C-alpha cells in the first residue's frame, strides 16, 4: 500500500530494536535517532517503536495508495506533498494517488516516516529493524530501491514539539579512562572530534588528535553496547552506534549517555563533535527526562 | 580477583584476573543462566572471565550493581556435534595449515576433530563461537563464505555469516549455525560443547 520511486542513498525499515539476544551476537539495530522515530509512531497513533522508514540525507518520493494518516521528523528535507509543502512533527492527513517529495537537507542528517497503522512486514524475532550486515528485517534484509512497495498495517492532527540537535554530547568516563596520560583525557573533553566519511550504521570514526594510552596490555573481549567510545592502536577514537559489534577488545575510554545519542545520527560528516564530561545522576536525570519526555507526548 | 565497574549508566561489568580459566567461564556460564530469568535484566553478556549485564531500571539498581553481582559472584553455584567437510573448496588453506604445524592433512584433520571444545562466549555476528584451547600444535599464522571452519593463531570457530575474515580455512559446514526463521534461530549456546566431524 505504499509504493516507492526515489528510494535514496541509505534508506530502510527501522523498529524500536530486536532485543534480548545480545548474548548470541545479534545486534539490536533501530532508528538511530530513537527519539524522532517514536515521536513520528506517536503521532499517528501507533505504539512508540512500531515500524517506521530511517532516511538518510532525504532524496525519497513515496506514493500513497490507502487513505490514512502520516507523518514526518528527523532532519528537515522541505517535504512537498504534491501542491503543498508539509513540515516536520505534525499529524497530516493522506488521500489515495498522492505523492510526497523530500529533498537533500541542509541541517541534519537522518529523517524518519511513519504511517497509520505501521508498516506491516514479517517481524524477524520481535522485531522489523533491517540488519544490513547480517540480512535479515524489513524488505528481505536490504536498502530500500526503486519500485519497491511496503505493505501497511491496519490502523483501529496536533503538532507536536520536536527535540533540538547539537554537537556538544554529554559522556562519562571510563572504564579504560585511567590507561590515557594527561594529555589525552584533556584532549577528549577540550579538543573538536571531526567525523570522517568511514562513519556508518555500525560505528563512527572520530577524525582530532591522537590519543596515547600508557599499558600495553592485552585486553579479553568484552560486551559491548551503543555509546563506547572504544580508542583502537592508531588513537582515533570510534563511537559504537546501534548496528555495532556485540565484543570487542579495544581500550574504552568513554561511554555517551542514552539521552544524547540521538544527536549523533543528525550530526554531518564533515561537522565537529564536542564532549562533555557527565555524572551518573545527571546521566541518569537525563535518561527519566526524555523517558519522561516521550509520556507527556502520549497524552495528545 | 573481581572488579565491578559501571559500563556508563545502564549496565555493569563483572572482570577477572587476566590469567584466564575454564573454571570462572563456568560460573559465568551459570550466572548467565540466573540473570536474564528476572524482569529488571535485559540482557547478561559473557566474554572473556567476564560478564556484562544490561539492567532495565537502572535508576534504582545502578550502586546496587557493584554490591550485588559482587556477592552473587562470591556464590557461584549441551553436546553438539557439527558436521564439517574438511579441504577441496571448503577448505583451501589446509594445504597451508599442513605446512605450517608439520603435519600432513589427515593429522591436522584428525586432532582438530578429536578436541571436543565448549563455546566460552558468543558475539561479533550473530551465532559465532569463541571456541577456547586448541591444540598448541594445530596454532599457525593468519568474502569468506557461511558456514566456514577455519584457525587463526591460538582461536578456533565456525563463520556463521558471509563477511571479510583473516582465519586460515580448513573446511566449510552444511549445519546453520545461525538461522533467522528455523524456531530456535542460533544453535549454539555459552557453556555448549562443540564437537566436529569430519566428511569426504
Amino acid at each position: 500500500m505504499l509504493k516507492i520511486i526515489r528510494a535514496g542513498m541509505y534508506t530502510t525499515v527501522q523498529d524500536g530494536g530486536r532485543h534480548g539476544f545480545r548474548q548470541s551476537g545479534i545486534s539490536h539495530c533501530g532508528a538511530l535517532d530513537m527519539p524522532a522515530l517514536r515521536i513520528a509512531n506517536l503521532l499517528v497513533g501507533n505504539d512508540a517503536n512500531a515500524p517506521a522508514l530511517e532516511i538518510t540525507l532525504g532524496q525519497l518520493t513515496v506514493e500513497f495508495e490507502t487513505d490514512g494518516w502520516f507523518a514526518l521528523t528527523g532532519a528537515g528535507c522541505e517535504a512537498r506533498l504534491d501542491d503543498n509543502a508539509v513540515w516536520t512533527g505534525w499529524r497530516l492527513p493522506m488521500k489515495a494517488g498522492q505523492r510526497l517529495t523530500l529533498k537533500r537537507p541542509q541541517h541534519g542528517m537522518r529523517s524518519y516516516l511513519a504511517v497509520a497503522g505501521g508498516i506491516d512486514v514479517p517481524p524477524v524475532m520481535g522485531s522489523c529493524s533491517t540488519d544490513l550486515k547480517v540480512g535479515i528485517g524489513g524488505l528481505e534484509g536490504r536498502l530500500l530501491k526503486d519500485g519497491d512497495r511496503l505493505p501497511i498495517g491496519k490502523s483501529k492532527a496536533q503538532g507536536v514539539k520536536q527535540l533540538l540537535w547539537g554537537n556538544r554530547i554529554r559522556a562519562l568516563p571510563g572504564p579504560e579512562y585511567h590507561e590515557f596520560d594527561r594529555a589525552s583525557q584533556d584532549a577528549f573533553w577540550r579538543s573538536p572530534w571531526q567525523l570522517s566519511s568511514q562513519s556508518n550504521r555500525m560505528g563512527y570514526r572520530l577524525q582530532g588528535q591522537i590519543l596515547k594510552r600508557t599499558t600495553d596490555r592485552e585486553l579479553l573481549s568484552h560486551g559491548l553496547l551503543p555509546g563506547v567510545v572504544q580508542v583502537p592502536h592508531n588513537g582515533q577514537p570510534i563511537v559504537l552506534m546501534n548496528d555495532a559489534q556485540t565484543t570487542g577488545g579495544y581500550p574504552r575510554i568513554a561511554c555517551i549517555i542514552e539521552a544524547d545519542m540521538y544527536h549523533l545520527a543528525q550530526i554531518p560528516l564533515g561537522q565537529p563533535i564536542h564532549f562533555v564530561q557527565c555524572s551518573l545522576e545527571e546521566a541518569l536525570k537525563a535518561r527519566q527526562d526524555q523517558q519522561r519526555y516521550f509520556e507527556q507526548l502520549a497524552w495528545r | 580477583r573481581a572488579r565491578c565497574y559501571l559500563i556508563g549508566e545502564t549496565a555493569v561489568v563483572l572482570e577477572l584476573e587476566p590469567p584466564v580459566t575454564l573454571a570462572s567461564q563456568k560460573r559465568i556460564w551459570r550466572l548467565a543462566q540466573r540473570l536474564v530469568d528476572m524482569p529488571n535484566v535485559v540482557e547478561a553478556i559473557p566474554g572473556m572471565n567476564n560478564i556484562t549485564v544490561i539492567l532495565r531500571n537502572p535508576e534504582s539498581l545502578a550502586l546496587d550493581a557493584i554490591e550485588r553481582l559482587q556477592r552473587w559472584w562470591e556464590e557461584s553455584e549441551r553436546f553438539i556435534e557439527i558436521p564439517v567437510v574438511y579441504g577441496g573448496a571448503g577448505g583451501p588453506d589446509l594445504a597451508v595449515v599442513a605446512a605450517h604445524c608439520g603435519l600432513s592433512e589427515k593429522q591436522v584433520v584428525e586432532l582438530h576433530s578429536s578436541v571436543e571444545y565448549v563455546v566460552w562466549f558468543l558475539g561479533f555476528q550473530p551465532g559465532f563461537p569463541y571456541l577456547g584451547s586448541l591444540p598448541e600444535q594445530l596454532h599457525t599464522p593468519r568474502l569468506v563464505p557461511a558456514g566456514s571452519v577455519g584457525i587463526g593463531g591460538p582461536q578456533t570457530g565456525v563463520y556463521p555469516l558471509a563477511t571479510p575474515g583473516g582465519w586460515q580455512l580448513i573446511g566449510h559446514t552444511s549445519l546453520s549455525l545461525f538461522d533467522p526463521a528455523r524456531d530456535e534461530p542460533i544453535l549454539l549456546r555459552p557453556g555448549d560443547s562443540v564437537r566436529f566431524v569430519p566428511q569426504k
